[PDB]
């Protein structure tokens, strides 16, 4: 080198693309059991991206959330079209296809063409909070017999896809999925890394594990 | 000169632009000063962590005993205590320590470091131990000799209470070799165990340079 | 906070897309009953929105329109066109497939195909009033005798959709959802919320109703 | 550099660009002054609004029995009239008024509101009330001994018809308290029938602040 680094920028240390889930749907009826689906949004789902999330106490970001879908028809029709609906929390969902849950005007949406470059928004820092919270030490309610750790804290909104075309002879099924980064990111107050391998997906419970590897002999 | 020049309709990864908001009408939440932030992550690879020297099989498991050392005044003068490769990132002895967790995010690394001895017996006992350090692409020293003519710092225990070796050099066996030896046999008031023990500690030192990201190898996927 | 808000400006509060209509239309013949489609303009079709203009009593503004249109084929051809056809209020209007009323000069007319980002258009503030009003209290005529409320106040064009290619064998039907939203709105003397669910689409009728909830006592 | 980015084919709701008019010829009407117009909606949200407070069974279905409350010479001192939780978007006594209305399109609010009473009684009608607040996290005082140890406003009718309490921190259980409680019986001219009443008004008070839209949920759907 020759000068001071800045490949290990809290920026740069985060805000990189990661896969977090996929999901199906297909053309179908409001009779169909798959004919929309939907994901919350969290960052617990994937091991790898925990733990570099769980390096921080709070933070505060912008994230940017990319779906690229692909779809393929099965065994024996104009360009498809997909919805992609973001429901800030609080909000109204849609229990089946056909609801005023897809009709409602204050619920963001991104309708999408095949052969087109897949679509993207970013969604604001949203929490009445001033940071998000990755550890917390208390109860839902106001007097401790709440719910312990991630309560209202570290909620964020979801989203649900659907077709827009009619029905039609011969099914199409779509898989989407879904790419995700923050942007902006300011971290405060560090931890150490996690040592034991994650098991619930909302506790922090852990099952003990030794500290280190064993060595043959501490004399070299 | 066009819009459409090849590699302009694709979605690559790790790739910037921007981007339109969902909303752009709800966004507010004023910031408010936090206490502590972390603007590098050179912040706290700089902050001394204990280190496990003491491996064994169950002195790992139960690791309270992972991070001392037995001394007893029934060795000999000239026997070595512990000693250890030198070399952060792939040896279990300091990799999974808090400095030596953050160069498994990264390929090739450089700078130096500092280790730091601690005796933490009885404030009564006294003695002298040879701390000694071996250049990179030499072996560790056999005989307490060999070790007292290299680089040496003789360190008095019952004058000061800690030592601290600044060791450059090191990047990624060839590489050093850190190893304690016995001076003098540890004299005690008249205690009649004569377990003292000693920690050691480690943290980068100064200037410290990472470049690469990758991923660390110590989780294994998903499993819920 | 640290200022004055700004999140609850006029402008903010309204120009929101919601989805407002859709529609259907197939390729065929004259002769086929369903091959055109149209769909007057209005903003008390949908509840939701309508809530948000009947705040004030007067409102100026500009509006687009976004038609984003899917289609899909039936059991068992090159990519389609579609006419979207603005007739501005008083024009002519077609009543079958084939018409000079869509060689018209004089009424606006997107043609678009399929696979490209979906058709708009802006329509920029038209009527001979200074401002839309949203409660009239006045009759047609000249002495009053005429139909009360809403009469030549709060009229706007329609849109006309149409299929571009020549009729061939198998069937296309198409499915078109309209998206609308106001831009540069002002508004202009506020009313109280509406309270009782809305019937006609056509006049302020209703059907009386509680104030407000019961308490099981007044005293705490 | 590219036009051709990742999310740049894609129709977003709630995204903002040009877009080409329909008549780029006729779009001229001039504009008038029109008296009274409205820029911001905390403008409508500082206006006084009467809030129901008797809530029975069919004295808020006819409801003009719902603004008002009864009073009597037969009550003795040391009763309470009315309370309410206070908590303005989701205790029906407050939240279809013209003020709590417009906080049903937010999620998220704060600032201080102020409630007024004003006695509408007899103009020989004397009496003394004691007005009260409680913290939030704190219950409803349960005697007038208690709720005068609190804060407390005594209200003296005959010599003020009304008075204001700025009541600060509210934002959304837990939520404060306010009680109105006899200090004295009301004091008849001669009237055989000693119903005097009283109302209650309510608005936002000077700063106040929303964020984040989203829909009411007092209509439901389309009908028609």
């Amino acid at each position: 080198n020759n000068h001071v680094r800045s490949e290990s920028t809290i920026e740069n240390f985060l805000a990189r693309s990661a896969c977090v889930f996929y999901l199906e749907y297909k053309t179908g009826t409001k009779e169909d059991s798959n004919s929309f689906n939907n994901w919350v949004i969290t960052t617990r789902r994937v091991a790898q991206l925990r733990r570099k999330l769980e390096m921080f106490t709070y933070l505060r970001f912008d994230m940017e959330i990319t779906v690229v879908i692909t779809s393929s028809q099965d065994q024996s029709a104009p360009v498809l079209t997909h919805q992609i609906m973001y429901v800030p929390p609080g909000g109204p969902i849609p229990v089946s296809v056909d609801d005023y849950s897809w009709q409602t005007s204050t619920n963001p949406s991104i309708f999408w063409t095949e052969g087109n470059a897949p679509a993207r928004m970013s969604i604001p820092f949203i929490s009445i909070g001033n940071a998000y919270s990755n550890f917390y030490d208390g109860w839902s309610h106001f007097s401790q017999a709440g719910v312990y750790g991630f309560t209202t804290l570290n909620n964020m909104g979801q989203l649900f896809f659907r077709h827009v075309n009619k029905p039609n002879p011969a099914a199409i099924t779509s898989v989407a999925r879904i790419y995700f980064k923050p942007k902006h990111v300011r971290a405060w107050v560090p931890r150490p890394p996690r040592l034991c391998p994650y098991i619930n997906s909302t506790n922090v419970n852990f099952e003990p594990k030794p500290v280190t590897e064993v060595r043959t002999n501490i004399i070299t | 000169p066009t819009m459409n020049t090849p590699g302009s309709n694709q979605f690559l990864t790790s790739d910037d632009f921007q981007s339109p908001s969902a909303m752009p009408q709800f966004d507010v939440t004023p910031e408010m000063h936090i206490p502590g932030e972390v603007r590098n992550l050179m912040e706290i690879a700089e902050v001394d962590s204990v280190m496990p020297i003491n491996n064994d099989s169950a002195a790992k498991v139960s690791s309270m005993e992972a991070y001392r050392v037995e001394l007893s005044t029934n060795t000999n003068a000239g026997t070595q205590v512990f000693g250890f490769q030198l070399n952060p990132g792939a040896e279990s002895v300091m990799n999974r320590t808090l400095m030596g967790e953050i160069l498994n995010y990264y390929a090739h690394w450089s700078g130096s470091i500092k280790i730091t001895f601690v005796f933490c017996g009885s404030a009564m006992t006294t003695g002298k131990f040879l701390l000694s350090y071996a250049p990179p692409g030499a072996g560790a020293p056999k005989t307490r000799k060999d070790a007292m003519l290299g680089t040496h710092v003789v360190w008095d225990v019952g004058l000061q209470s800690s030592c601290v070796l600044c060791i450059p050099w090191i990047s990624q066996t060839n590489a050093g070799f850190v190893t304690c030896w016995y001076q003098t046999s540890v004299v005690s008031p008249a205690s009649n165990q004569p377990k003292c023990y000693m920690m050691c500690m480690v943290s980068a030192c100064n200037d410290f340079s990472v470049r690469m990201l990758r991923d660390t190898k110590f989780i294994e996927q998903t499993s819920f």
